């Protein structure tokens, strides 16, 4: 014989790379139902007459 | 508070023999 039968040559593995850092779920919302804008309950309020 | 409103009103009736 002579050197060179590798038994158990292999490269199991290397499967994953880097993944998802985050997937940024949930990224943006400003949901702010509403706003700047003054209402004012009343009516007819600095006037009448 | 609708703005208060229409307030048309004051004294009625000072007649009589004054």
């Amino acid at each position: 014989g002579a050197p060179g039968a590798p038994g158990s040559q292999g490269a199991p593995g290397l499967q994953g790379a880097p993944g998802a850092p985050g997937s940024q779920g949930a990224p943006g919302l400003q949901g702010a139902p509403g706003a700047p804008g003054s209402q004012g309950a009343p009516g007819l309020q600095g006037a009448p007459g | 508070a609708p703005g208060s409103q229409g307030a048309p009103g004051l004294q009625g009736a000072p007649g009589a023999p004054g």
